[PDB]
C-alpha cells in the first residue's frame, strides 16, 4: 500500500509506525497528566491562542483531555477514556489515563522481546480476571451501624478533595460534601445541588446553605419577605398567551369592538390570578416570563413574584419546598403547595438572592462558591463535582476499598501470584501487566519528591505477606495503614479505573494498520 | 407622579385584530371611536388628579400616540416617555409610586 | 396564456439581461440553435409564456434590448448566446447619454421613444394574452435614468391597466461616480411612485464585500457581480416559468408584495450562498435556508434589516421538500421576535415551490419583501440632493435641456413626502 | 389470493387544494371542520375496505394515519 499507493491525499503505515505512533501518542498523553496525579501533584493551565480563549485551569484528567484537541488517532482513544470516565464515576479520570499509558508502555517493551501482540491480549485477560478478584475479597460493606458509615463518607470526600485545588480545606469542604448528598436522602440526580459561584472572600468563607438560594428578584412592588408562607410554584403563561389556536384573528366591524375584546383579554387574565390566590399563597414562582398586567394584580394582593427563574429551577424549588409544578389551576383540593419560614433577601457579593430559610423537605442545596479569582471558582466547581458524584454512588454502593496506593499493590499481588502458574508465552506478559499497577503507587510517591525506588519496593514486601491494608503515607513519606488513617476510594470507583484501562489498551494494541484519510480544507 | 405601564394608542390585542369597512359611514365610526376611546383614557387620568405622567418604553406597539398627546397638553399634564424597564424599580422606590 | 414582454432598457440593464437569459435557456434546456431539450410539462408547458415559437421549433425570447450607445450592447450581439434575439431586438443609439437625466428625454428620448414603441407591438403580436412588463435599469445611468422613465410612461398610453414589475439598481452609498448621481436618482424614482406598482433594489457595489467575505472572491468584477443577481432574478420567475402546487404568477405577486400601492419598494435577496469549493462541503435543510434569508448577510442592496419591520413575505424554494416546516418554523419566530414583522397577519411568510432544480446548488431559496429598510436609504438620496440643490451646482447640464428651477423643486417635495409615507408605520 | 388497488390519490391527512380558507365564526362549527377533514380521508379507506383489495398500490405519498389504518384491518399498502 505504501508501494503503488493507490490513494489521492490520504496515507497509510502497517506495522511500522503503525504501533510506533500508537504508542508515542498515548504515553504523551499519560504523561502529560502524569504530574496532576495524587494529594501532592501540581495543576495545569489551559490556553488558546486567542479570539476569547476563555482560560480554565483544571486538576481533572477529563477536562484537560477534552480541551487539548490531540491529532494522533491513537491518543483519541484515552482522551474518549477519560470522558466515560467522568460521565460514569466522575473521578479516577486522571489514574485510569496514566495506567492505561503504563500498560502501552510496557507493551512498548514487549516490541524488542518479539512477543506476538494476540498473547499480550490474551495474556492481560487472564491478569485482569484475577486483578478484580483482589478489589471484590478487599471490599468492606457497610449497612447498619450508620454512625460508622458518616465517618466513612467523610473519608471518601477527605481522599478525593486531597488532590485537588482544595488542600488545606478539609475541615470545612468535607462537611459542605458529605451533608450535600446527606440532605438528598435518596437518588443521585446530581441537579439539586446547585453550586452558586460568587467573587469575594476566600475559600473559607464559602458555605452550604440551609435554605435555597434563586435569582429574579421580587417584582417592582410587591413584599421581599414574607414569615410562614406556602409557596406555589408554575410552569404558565401569564400575559401574551395566543392560546393554542393556530389561525385565530379579532375580525370585527368597528374600533369600539376592539376595546371590548381587549378588556375581555384582560378579564381572563386578571381571572386567572384569581385561580391562583384561593389556595391561600403567599409567592408565586413561573418558569416562564411574567408581565406587567399579572405582575400587578400579585403586587396589589401581597402575593411575590418570581418571574423566570431557570428550566431546572422550579425543579429544584420542587425538590426544597415539597410541592408540585401545578402548571394548569382548576382544582385547589389537588394542587400541594411548598412550605418555608423566611423569603427574605440577602446580599452575596453585592448581588441580592432570594434566600428561601427554614423550607421543609429541603431534599435540594446550595452550595455558595466563594473565591479569590474566577480560575478559582471554576477549579473549585470542578473539584466539588468530582465529589458529590462518589458520594452519590458510595450511598448506593456501600463498598469501599483501601486507597492511597494500596490497593493497587492488592491488584498486582494476585496477578504476579497467577504469573507464576502459566507456561512462559503469557507469563510475560502478566509480570507486564504486574508492573504496570505498581506505577501508580509510583507517580504518587514520585510528586511529592519521596523516593519511590523505596516505597514502593517496600509495598511489595509489605503485601507479599500479610498487610491487606497497608498502603503509602503521603504526609509523612513513609508506609502506614489506611485503616487507621482513613483514606479509602469507593469500589465502583477503583473498578473503572482498573476495567476501562484494560479495555482501552486492549484496542490500541491490536491496531496494525493506520489508515488515515484525506482531511478536507487543510493545505 | 403616575408611572403607567399601558399604552395610550390605538384598540389593539393580543391576537390579530382587523377592521372590516363595507358601507359609507363606516368609515366615520372609525376615525370617532378611536378619539372617543383615548378620551375616556384621559378623563380617566385627569380625574384621578395627576400632573406627572410617566409611560414606559413599549417595543410592540405604540406607547403614545399623536392623539394623546394632544389631550394630556390641554389637560396641563406633563407627560414624560421612554422610560425603561429596568429603571421602574428605582422609580417606584423613589418617588413612592407603583 | 399570460405572456410577458421584457424589456431591458439601459447600460447596467444589458449586463444584467445578458446573463438573465443564460439561467432561462438552461433550465428549460431550450436549445439556442436546435428546438427543446426538455423532459416533461415542468419545462414544456411553459416556454410560451417567455418565448415565441416560431414555425420549425426555434424559440425566439420576447426582450428587447434598448441602450443608447453602439459599443455596450455589441457585446450581447455576438457575445455569450446574444445571437438568438430579433434583429429588430436590438435598437441601438448613436447619441451617448452621459449619465444625465434631461439628455435622455428631451434630446435622445424625442426621436428613439417612437421607434422603440415598434417594438413592444411587434412583440405583443404573438402574445395572445398579455399578462405585463418587466423593466431592468439603473438609477446611477443615463440610459436606465433616460430611456427607463421616459419609456415607463409611453407605455402606459397604449397600456394603461396591464401591470409592471421594474427591476431599478439603486445606488451605492459607500462609492460614488459622479456628483450627479443624487440628480439622477431623485428624478427617476419621481415620476416611478406616480403609475408604477412594483420596484425592487439592487445595489452592485455592496455585492463587492458580500464576494469577498462569502463567496471567497479576491478580486471582483462585473461578470462575477451579476452571476449572483441573475440567481436573484430568477428567483423572482420561477413559479411563473415552472408550474407547481403553489401557483402565482406576476398578477398573484403584484397584490400579496404591496398592501398600499405608494410603498412598493422592495429588498430583492437569495440563499444560500456558497462558493466554489466549499460549496460540497455543506448541507443543506429546509430551516437553515429559511433563517438565512432574514439576517443582514443575504440582502442585495446596502441596507440593515435588524432595525426595520416588514410587511409581507414571499419565498420561493427549490426542490421537492416539505413546504409545511417553513411555515411552522416561521411562525415561531413572529411570536418571539413580534417587533420585527407584522401583529395582525397570522401568515406573514407565503410558501412557494417547484420540482426543477437550480443550476450549481442542491437547494435554493429567494427573499422577496419590502419593509422600512428603504426608507434609511431614501434619506440618504434626499440629503445628497439637498445639499447640491441649494448651492445650484450643475444646474446648467439640466435646465439647459429642457428643465427648470421648479421642476427640481417638485421633485424635492414628493420625494420627501415618500420619507414621511414610509415614516409612518416605523 | 390477494387483489391489489391500483391508486393515484393522496392518502395523507394533510391533502389540500392549496386554495382553500375555511373561515369559520364559531366554536360549534370549528370543530366541525376538524372533524370532517378526518372523515373526508376516513371515507377514502372505507372504498378501499369492503372490496378485498388486500394489497394497496399508490403513486402518491401515504400518512400515518392510513399506513396505521391498514395495520388494524389486516390490509397491506405501499
Ligand atoms: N490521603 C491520601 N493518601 C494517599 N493517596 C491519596 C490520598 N488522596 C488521594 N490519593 C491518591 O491520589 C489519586 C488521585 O487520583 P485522581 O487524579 O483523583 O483520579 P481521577 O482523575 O480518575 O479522579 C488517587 O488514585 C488516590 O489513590
Ligand atoms: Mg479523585
Amino acid at each position: 500500500a505504501p508501494v503503488n499507493i493507490f490513494k489521492a491525499g490520504a496515507d497509510e503505515e502497517r506495522a511500522e509506525t503503525a504501533r510506533l505512533t500508537s504508542f508515542i501518542g498515548a504515553i504523551a498523553i499519560g504523561d502529560l497528566v502524569k504530574s496532576t496525579l495524587g494529594p501532592k501533584g501540581m495543576d495545569k493551565i489551559l490556553l488558546s491562542s486567542g479570539r476569547d480563549a476563555s482560560l480554565m485551569v483544571t486538576n481533572d484528567g477529563a477536562t484537560i483531555l477534552k480541551n487539548i484537541g490531540v491529532d494522533n488517532p491513537a491518543a483519541k482513544v484515552l482522551v474518549d477514556m477519560s470522558r466515560v470516565q467522568d460521565d460514569e464515576v466522575g473521578d479516577g479520570t486522571t489514574s485510569v489515563t496514566v495506567l492505561a499509558a503504563e500498560l502501552l508502555r510496557e507493551a512498548e517493551s514487549l516490541i524488542a522481546k518479539k512477543i506476538h501482540p494476540q498473547t499480550i491480549i490474551a495474556g492481560w485477560r487472564e491478569a485482569t480476571k484475577a486483578a478484580r478478584e483482589a478489589l471484590l475479597s478487599s471490599a468492606v460493606d457497610h449497612g447498619s451501624d450508620e454512625v460508622k458509615f458518616r465517618q466513612d463518607l467523610m473519608n471518601i470526600a477527605g481522599t478525593t478533595l486531597s488532590s485537588k485545588l482544595l488542600t488545606h480545606h478539609k475541615d470545612h469542604f468535607t462537611k459542605l460534601a458529605v451533608e450535600a448528598v446527606l440532605r438528598l436522602k435518596g437518588s443521585g440526580n446530581l441537579e439539586a445541588i446547585h453550586i452558586i459561584k460568587k467573587l469575594g472572600g476566600s475559600l473559607a468563607d464559602s458555605y452550604l446553605d440551609e435554605g435555597f438560594l434563586l435569582d429574579k428578584k421580587i417584582g417592582v412592588n410587591q413584599p421581599k419577605r414574607i414569615e410562614n408562607a406556602k409557596i406555589l410554584i408554575a410552569n404558565t403563561g401569564m400575559d401574551t398567551d395566543k392560546i393554542k389556536i393556530f389561525g385565530s384573528r379579532v375580525r370585527v366591524d368597528s374600533t369600539a369592538k376592539v376595546a371590548e375584546i381587549e378588556h375581555a383579554e384582560k378579564e381572563k387574565m386578571k381571572e386567572k390570578v384569581e385561580r391562583i390566590l384561593k389556595h391561600g399563597i403567599n409567592c408565586f414562582i413561573n418558569r416562564q416570563l411574567i408581565y406587567n398586567y399579572p405582575e400587578q394584580l400579585f403586587g396589589a394582593a401581597g402575593v411575590m413574584a418570581i418571574e423566570h427563574a431557570d428550566f431546572a429551577g422550579v425543579e429544584r424549588l420542587a425538590l426544597v419546598t415539597g410541592g408540585e409544578i401545578a402548571s394548569t389551576f382548576d382544582h385547589p383540593e389537588l394542587v400541594k403547595l411548598g412550605s418555608c419560614k423566611l423569603i427574605e433577601e440577602v446580599m452575596i457579593g453585592e448581588d441580592k438572592l432570594i434566600h428561601f430559610s427554614g423550607v421543609a423537605l429541603g431534599e435540594a442545596c446550595t452550595i455558595v462558591l466563594r473565591g479569590a479569582t474566577q480560575q478559582i471558582l471554576d477549579e473549585a466547581e470542578r473539584s466539588l463535582h468530582d465529589a458529590l458524584c462518589v458520594l452519590a454512588q458510595t450511598v448506593k454502593d456501600s463498598r469501599t476499598v483501601y486507597g492511597g496506593g494500596c490497593s493497587e499493590m492488592l491488584m498486582a499481588h494476585a496477578v504476579t501470584q497467577l504469573a507464576n502458574r502459566t507456561p512462559g508465552k503469557e507469563a510475560v506478559a502478566m509480570e507486564s501487566y504486574a508492573k504496570a499497577l505498581r506505577m501508580l503507587p509510583t507517580i504518587i510517591a514520585d510528586n511529592a519528591g519521596y523516593d519511590s525506588a523505596d516505597l514502593v519496593a517496600q509495598l511489595r514486601a509489605a503485601h507479599s505477606e500479610g498487610n491487606t491494608t497497608a498502603g503509602l503515607d503521603m504526609r509523612e513519606g513513609t508506609i502506614g495503614d489506611m485503616a487507621i488513617l482513613g483514606i479509602t476510594e469507593s469500589f465502583q470507583v477503583k473498578r473503572q479505573v482498573l476495567l476501562s484501562a484494560a479495555e482501552a489498551a486492549e484496542v490500541i494494541l491490536r491496531v496494525d494498520n493506520i489508515i488515515k484519510a484525506a482531511p478536507r480544507k487543510r493545505v | 407622579i403616575g408611572l403607567i405601564q399601558f399604552c395610550l394608542s390605538a384598540p389593539k390585542t393580543d391576537m390579530d385584530n382587523q377592521i372590516v369597512v363595507s358601507d359609507y359611514a363606516q368609515m366615520d365610526r372609525v376615525l370617532r371611536e378611536e378619539r372617543a376611546y383615548i378620551l375616556n383614557l384621559v378623563k380617566q387620568i385627569k380625574k384621578t388628579g395627576c400632573n406627572v405622567l410617566l409611560i414606559q418604553k413599549s417595543i410592540l406597539r405604540d406607547a403614545l400616540s399623536d392623539l394623546a398627546l394632544h389631550f394630556l397638553n390641554k389637560m396641563k399634564i406633563m407627560v414624560i416617555k421612554d422610560i425603561e424597564r429596568e429603571d421602574i424599580e428605582f422609580i417606584c422606590k423613589t418617588i413612592g409610586t407603583k | 396564456m399570460r405572456e410577458i414582454v421584457h424589456i431591458q432598457a439601459g447600460q447596467c440593464g444589458n449586463q444584467i439581461g445578458a446573463k438573465f437569459w443564460e439561467v432561462i435557456s438552461d433550465e428549460h434546456g431550450i436549445d439556442p440553435t436546435g428546438t427543446y431539450h426538455g423532459d416533461s410539462d415542468l419545462q414544456l408547458d411553459r416556454i410560451s409564456v417567455y418565448y415565441n415559437e416560431a414555425t420549425g421549433g426555434k424559440y425566439v425570447p420576447r426582450a428587447i434590448l434598448v441602450d443608447l450607445e453602439p459599443g455596450t450592447m455589441d457585446s450581447v450581439r455576438s457575445g455569450p448566446f446574444g445571437q438568438i434575439f430579433r434583429p429588430d431586438n436590438f435598437v441601438f443609439g448613436q447619441s451617448g447619454a452621459g449619465n444625465n437625466w434631461a439628455k435622455g428625454h428631451y434630446t435622445e428620448g424625442a426621436e428613439l421613444v417612437d421607434s422603440v414603441l415598434d417594438v413592444v407591438r411587434k412583440e405583443a403580436e404573438s402574445c395572445d394574452c398579455l399578462q405585463g412588463f418587466q423593466l431592468t435599469h439603473s438609477l446611477g445611468g443615463g440610459t436606465g435614468s433616460g430611456m427607463g422613465t421616459l419609456l415607463i410612461s409611453k407605455i402606459r398610453e397604449e397600456y394603461p391597466d396591464r401591470i409592471m414589475n421594474t427591476f431599478s439598481v439603486v445606488p451605492s452609498p459607500k462609492v460614488s461616480d459622479t456628483v450627479v448621481e443624487p440628480y439622477n436618482a431623485t428624478l427617476s424614482v419621481h415620476q416611478l411612485v406616480e403609475n408604477t406598482d412594483e420596484t425592487y433594489c439592487i445595489d452592485n457595489e455592496a455585492l463587492y464585500d458580500i464576494c469577498f467575505r462569502t463567496l471567497k472572491l479576491t478580486t471582483p468584477t462585473y461578470g462575477d457581480l451579476n452571476h449572483l443577481v441573475s440567481a436573484t432574478m430568477s428567483g423572482v420567475t420561477t413559479c411563473l416559468r415552472f408550474p407547481g402546487q403553489l401557483n402565482a404568477d406576476l398578477r398573484k405577486l403584484a397584490v400579496n408584495m404591496v398592501p398600499f400601492p405608494r410603498l412598493h419598494f422592495f429588498m430583492p435577496g437569495f440563499a444560500p450562498l456558497t462558493s466554489r469549493g466549499s460549496q460540497q462541503y455543506r448541507a443543506l435543510t429546509v430551516p437553515e435556508l429559511t433563517q438565512q434569508v432574514f439576517d443582514a448577510k443575504n440582502m442585495m442592496a446596502a441596507c440593515d434589516p435588524r432595525h426595520g419591520r416588514y410587511l409581507t413575505v414571499a419565498a420561493v424554494f427549490r426542490g421537492r421538500m416539505s413546504m409545511k416546516e417553513v411555515d411552522e418554523q416561521m411562525l415561531n419566530v413572529q411570536n418571539k421576535n413580534s417587533s420585527y414583522f407584522v401583529e395582525w397577519i397570522p401568515n406573514n411568510v407565503k410558501t412557494a415551490v417547484c420540482d426543477i432544480p437550480p443550476r450549481g446548488l442542491k437547494m435554493a431559496v429567494t427573499f422577496i419583501g419590502n419593509s422600512t429598510a428603504i426608507q434609511e436609504l431614501f434619506k440618504r438620496i434626499s440629503e445628497q440632493f439637498t445639499a447640491m440643490f441649494r448651492r445650484k451646482a450643475f444646474l446648467h447640464w439640466y435646465t439647459g435641456e429642457g428643465m427648470d428651477e421648479m421642476e427640481f423643486t417638485e421633485a424635492e417635495s414628493n420625494m420627501n413626502d415618500l420619507v414621511s409615507e414610509y415614516q409612518q408605520y416605523q | 389470493n390477494p387483489k391489489i388497488a391500483l391508486l393515484n390519490v393522496e392518502l395523507e391527512l394533510k391533502a389540500e387544494k392549496d386554495n382553500a380558507e375555511i373561515r369559520v365564526h364559531t366554536v360549534e362549527d370549528y370543530q366541525a371542520i376538524v372533524d370532517a377533514e378526518w372523515n373526508i380521508l376516513y371515507d377514502k379507506l372505507e372504498k378501499i375496505h369492503h372490496s378485498g383489495a388486500k394489497v394497496v398500490s399508490s403513486k402518491l405519498p401515504i400518512g400515518d394515519v392510513a399506513t396505521q389504518y391498514f395495520a388494524d384491518r389486516d390490509m397491506f399498502c405501499a
